[PDB]
């Protein structure tokens, strides 16, 4: 498929995105490694970088090729709808990509974000209670619909 | 007139919230 | 599961039913309730409503001014510190065989306020003639909407439980006369309370007004320099609370003298030691005022001791106690999604703006 049919982007946008991808691909491998993203100072103290890369990496080979790059950034186009943004936010927490946020995933992802700002015991307690309150079907994990019920109004 | 008697106890032992590093997700101060 | 930290308990999700909470004769099973609440377990909403409303019905039949005789354990502010309330009963004696008087402020500040209310109300149902509860200034709509009790009810139960509590709080008595010796109130005196009859005549079944004797009973404080006054204004505007008054040592002594009382026992102000005895009255040789504060390490940072006052065999035994561990909550009971999503949005936007330059 042409990439403008796999994203919110037109051909002009694809070409520009290509120019940035090339600049980031330091070894002309045709894929971006985590190390290549980290070469940007601005991404330095950013706990979300690892998660975004993992989400972009749809074939799970640890790197981001140009198609993955385009489809990843597309999820943040101004032309993306509310549902797409909620889906991306959910994906931040759903580490193993099975479509549910488990207790362990929620803890690990929050721990990436909070660092030492909370003790593990404190963080576990608030993760547990978030899940108890949001888990409507009692399976101990958070579905996409359960997630949206919590955050849908935040915009 | 009642007699007053104080019965003591040990000091508090408790966890304090970590200092909040603004480079990470922080708990808002109460 | 894949839960990472087993070093803390996972709270029960099961909501206790009426059959689990009430025995066949309508008696609350307070031991089950204690254990479930200490685990941060919840009741079915209908069961919580039943405890609150049954307690209210009992309170509604009580007088504004209770008569309570020794032996009795008198307790000050609790402020939602449920895990300290558990220690309080160990220090003060089991309510199964100990008379209790609580001086109010069950809720706000601490994030286990509804557990405090449910457990104390259950105890009131079980021990209607030996466990007594007075109103504090936080037992109202105004403060509970400003502080966190209303939100606590919203997140753990619903606003129906909150409303039931507001009605129940309207029913709380305002004062006790203990051993025909001690006037016990949450806050203190009023320029409009000159005899005990002035308390008896009040209509307490309402949100406390911003002015007048009911307000003052709940809100007033002794002067900072109580007992060492430089003027002799008996009552002056309470610049700390923004309503009601500061009362002076001569104000207290004149009231005690007139009404042939020994002392005023009250709460309402944090104390590093959990208590404070003020200057002896010139007509009794006994402290004119005693503050009792039953919330150890208040706000998790004061590092104060708490105390109760056990009056028995003509001995007033002030028993101090220290704090107990309690579970963590984010401010305003915020869930971790609501908490982290803005940070997620900011950092992901940050990343991509810079990746795309
Ligand atoms: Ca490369
Ligand atoms: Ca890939
Ligand atoms: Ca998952
Ligand atoms: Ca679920």
């Amino acid at each position: 498929y042409p990439l403008e049919m796999c994203s919110h982007f037109d051909a002009d946008e694809i070409k520009r995105l290509g120019k940035r991808f090339k600049k980031l691909d330091l070894d002309n491998s045709g894929s971006l490694s985590v190390e290549e993203f980290m070469s940007l100072p601005e991404l330095q103290q950013n706990p979300l970088v690892q998660r975004v890369i993992d989400i972009f990496d749809t074939d799970g080979n640890g790197e981001v090729d140009f198609k993955e790059f385009i489809e990843g950034v597309s999820q943040f186009s101004v032309k993306g709808d509310k549902e797409q943004k909620l889906r991306f936010a959910f994906r931040i927490y759903d580490m193993d990509k099975d479509g549910y946020i488990s207790n362990g995933e929620l803890f690990q992802v929050l721990k990436m974000m909070v660092g030492n700002n909370l003790k593990d015991t404190q963080l576990q307690q608030i993760v547990d209670k978030t899940i108890i309150n949001a888990d409507k079907d009692g399976d101990g994990r958070i579905s996409f619909e359960e997630f949206c019920a919590v955050v849908g109004g935040l915009d | 007139k009642p007699k007053i008697i104080i019965t003591g106890c040990e000091d508090n032992v408790y966890e304090k919230l970590p200092e909040q590093n603004s480079n990470f997700l922080c708990v808002k101060k109460l | 599961t894949d839960r990472v930290v087993k070093a803390v308990p996972f709270p029960p999700s099961h909501r206790l039913t009426a059959k689990e909470v009430f025995d066949n004769d309508g008696k609350p099973r307070v031991d089950i309730l204690k254990a479930h609440l200490m685990k941060e377990g919840r009741l079915e909403e209908s069961v919580a409503l039943r405890i609150i409303t049954e307690g209210a019905s009992i309170l509604r039949q009580e007088k504004n001014l209770l008569d309570i005789d020794a032996p009795v354990t008198v307790c000050g502010d609790i402020h939602g510190q449920f895990f300290d309330l558990m220690k309080l009963f160990e220090v003060g004696g089991s309510p199964a065989n100990t008379r209790y008087l609580f001086l109010g402020d069950y809720v706000d500040r601490g994030y286990f306020s509804i557990e405090c209310v449910l457990y104390l109300w259950a105890l009131k149902i079980l021990y209607p003639k030996t466990l007594f509860l007075l109103r504090g200034n936080h037992e109202c709509r105004h403060l509970t909407e400003y502080f966190t009790f209303k939100q606590e009810c919203k997140i753990k139960y619903s606003e129906r439980v909150y409303d039931a509590c507001m009605d129940a709080f309207d029913c709380l008595p305002l004062a006790a006369l203990m051993n025909q010796q001690f006037l016990c109130v949450h806050g203190g005196l009023s320029p409009e309370i000159n005899t005990l009859d002035d308390i008896r005549k009040l209509d307490r079944f309402k949100e406390p007004p911003a002015y007048g004797p009911m307000c003052d009973i709940l809100w007033s404080d002794p002067l900072e320099d109580f007992g060492n006054e430089k003027t002799q204004e008996h009552f002056t505007h309470n610049t700390v609370r923004g309503c009601s008054y500061f009362y002076s040592y001569p104000a207290v002594c004149e009231f005690l003298q007139h009404n042939n009382l020994l002392s005023i026992l009250r709460a309402h102000e944090a104390q590093d030691a959990g208590y404070r005895m003020y200057r002896k009255s010139q007509t009794t040789g006994f402290p004119s005022l005693i503050t009792i504060f039953s919330a150890p390490n208040y706000l998790d940072v004061y590092n104060n001791k708490a105390a109760v006052l056990k009056y028995e065999n003509n001995v007033m035994n002030i028993r101090q106690f220290n704090c107990s561990p309690h579970p963590y909550w984010l401010p305003n009971f915020m869930d971790v999604f609501t908490w982290s999503l803005p940070f997620v949005g900011e950092k992901v936007t940050e990343m991509l703006v810079n990746v795309l330059n």
